[PDB]
């Protein structure tokens, strides 16, 4: 419920074009990153990440995608599950009639 | 202003919270007491008090109700030049993006956030009412227009009305060019946001009181509108399509408002309006931009949609804004014998060229409640017995075409026994027909109801369709009474004439 609330909030935040909102939204996704890591809710993590990846492909979000590709917002990193110790190799391999009246005025 | 370094335990961090308000009070009294001298080119200890003024409203330590008694002395600063103005706008925007509600009044009222919200915003408008700065207006017309009705839309309208008439013409034009430039740029965002600027702000600025002859914003719009209007429509994606419509209808609304309250001389005489749209001194009489806009205006609503279903609700607003523009321009031009019929009613439907079927809904049902005065009924009883023996917007009267229609109808009454040409007989052909759909007949019904004083002498023609509509059963509801009450009210109050017996179908309808 509140997860969908902040989902709608980051959609409207990336839709508007204020430059501090880009860092505010990357703060929101870095908040939900640690939240969906440490709450054991990996299905929401990877499904939401695939949906927002589809959204940032169909929209531009160009300078926000620039701070993403200098920050890193990618899929589940480790083993497509909740437990492993794998670094950002997955992140870096996925992101390398009427005519008379006219003259009668 | 020479011993400001002696008090630095006051306006610092880990200080008691009230001494900062003491500093604010001192700055208020000192700034008010001498002159406007501590505002420019480092006169006195200027960069040592400007840092106090910055850090007192940039800090994340004071409360929201306390930074209002800092923001109240904004007129002392917003007349300076560039430089630190970016720092001022940066700390203002850093305040707004971190200590306001998120989109539009997302809070239950009475709570301890709506209180401080209105506390801050009323002081912003307190400053903006006298310090007519073309900087502060843009700080709030982007928090406003993320929605439709903030909580306090009437506060904003009253303050923009207070701003618009001040004198010093050379800054109102700056306000106008600033809002038109923040509306005109690319900066891609929603159509509601892109429309509400020139639906609320610029409209009340040009509307309320600017000048009778403020032709400057006239001059910087002439070859700015028609290049946008005289374009094509590229139907690949909706996201370019809607803003194409939005800029077009915004230019329509702009030209409507500036044509309406401007006399005939400085639009249509041999002046620097036709000499503005064309190159210098030419030999044209008055009609260079007029026919150019009128041909695309007539092309706008007379436009069939026999195979288009992509975004048509917006094209409804486009077509009615076009018809509004047509009303206003044929108002403010020559006003000859009869042009209104041929330019606003001469639909030739053999190639699917009609008017009303595009610009009214034909999907939304109109509810028409029961009632929930008596002296009106008593008075009409006495006078009808003797002879024999503003407007209320409920649902139908706020449909963005009624008021100019009644305005031009009153103009045709007080501007110039068979019938009247097409603006009455065309409607009688489209009201006294049980083949026209319902909502057009309700449209013209309430049009005649609001214009009952001018279709009075032709009631011998206007008897059957009103009565037929009130008696015939397609009106929905319980056979709706809020319309048939007013229909029989006008149809029995214009007695004496109209002879309600004498035709057999009239008799069986009665």
């Amino acid at each position: 419920e509140a997860s969908n609330q902040l989902i709608n909030h980051i959609e409207q935040f990336l839709d508007t074009n204020e430059t501090p909102y880009f860092m505010k939204s990357i703060d929101c996704i870095r908040a939900f990153r640690e939240e969906a890591i440490k709450f054991s809710e990996e299905q929401r993590f990877n499904n939401f990440l695939k949906a927002l990846q589809e959204k940032v492909e169909i929209k531009q979000l160009n300078h926000f995608w620039e701070i993403v590709v200098q920050d890193g917002i990618t899929l589940i990193t480790k083993e497509e599950a909740s437990g492993s110790s794998v670094t950002a190799e997955e992140a870096k391999k996925f992101l390398a009639d009427v005519d008379d009246l006219l003259d009668m005025i | 202003l020479q011993h400001w370094k002696k008090c630095d335990s006051w306006w610092a961090k880990d200080s008691p919270l009230e001494t900062k308000m003491a500093v604010l009070a001192l700055l208020a009294k000192i700034l008010q007491i001498d002159s406007s001298v501590s505002f420019n080119t480092s006169h006195g200890s200027f960069p040592e008090v400007f840092t106090t003024y910055i850090s007192l409203l940039a800090d994340t330590k004071l409360d929201l109700h306390l930074k209002g008694q800092a923001v109240t002395l904004l007129p002392f600063f917003t007349s300076l030049t560039g430089g630190s103005l970016e720092e001022l706008r940066r700390v203002l925007e850093q305040l707004i993006v971190a200590h306001f509600p998120m989109q539009s009044r997302e809070f239950p009222p009475g709570t301890p956030r709506f209180n401080n919200y209105v506390d801050c915003m009323k002081k912003f408008l307190d400053a903006l009412e006298l310090s007519q700065s073309p900087m502060l207006l843009e700080l709030m017309t982007e928090v406003l227009c993320r929605e439709q009705q903030h909580v306090m839309e009437e506060l904003f309208q009253s303050s923009f009305r207070r701003i618009a008439r001040r004198g010093s013409c050379v800054t109102q034009v700056g306000l106008l060019e600033s809002v038109y430039e923040m509306f005109r740029k690319d900066d891609p965002r929603l159509s509601f946001t892109r429309q509400s600027f020139v639906d609320r702000s610029l409209l009340t600025l040009l509307w309320h009181c600017s000048l009778d002859a403020l032709r400057e914003f006239f001059s910087t719009i002439v070859v700015d509108a028609i290049d946008v209007l005289k374009s094509r429509f590229t139907k690949l994606n909706e996201s370019t399509f809607d803003t194409q419509i939005t800029k077009k209808m915004g230019y329509y609304k702009i030209l409507d408002v500036m044509y309406s309250r401007l006399p005939k001389d400085d639009v249509h005489a041999k002046e620097s309006k036709i000499n503005q749209v064309f190159h210098g001194s030419c030999i044209t009489e008055g009609n260079e931009l007029t026919k150019t806009l009128i041909k695309l205006c007539y092309d706008a609503f007379t436009e069939n949609m026999a195979g288009e279903n992509q975004l048509l609700e917006r094209r409804r607003l486009y077509h009615c804004a076009a018809y509004n523009c047509a009303i206003s321009v044929i108002c403010c031009v020559f006003n000859e014998l009869k042009f209104y019929q041929g330019f606003l009613f001469s639909e030739k439907p053999e190639k699917n060229l009609l008017i009303f079927e595009n610009l009214i809904d034909l999907k939304r049902r109109y509810n028409f409640p029961v009632e929930v005065r008596k002296k009106k009924y008593i008075e009409i009883r006495k006078e009808a017995r003797e002879a024999a023996n503003e407007l209320e917007m409920d649902e139908l009267n706020r449909h963005e075409c009624m008021a100019p229609l009644t305005a031009l109808v009153k103009h045709m009454h007080r501007s110039l026994p068979r019938d009247l040409p097409s603006w009455m007989k065309f409607l009688h052909g489209k009201l006294g027909n049980p083949i026209v759909p319902l909502n057009i007949r309700l449209f013209l019904a309430k049009l005649v109801i609001n214009t009952e004083e001018v279709f009075r002498p032709y009631a011998k023609h206007w008897l059957s369709p009103l009565l037929q509509l009130a008696a015939s059963e397609n009106n929905g509801g319980e056979g709706i009474h809020y319309m048939v009450v007013e229909i029989v009210a006008t149809i029995l109050s214009w007695t004496g004439l109209a002879t309600p017996t004498g035709v057999p179908k009239d008799e069986v309808l009665a």
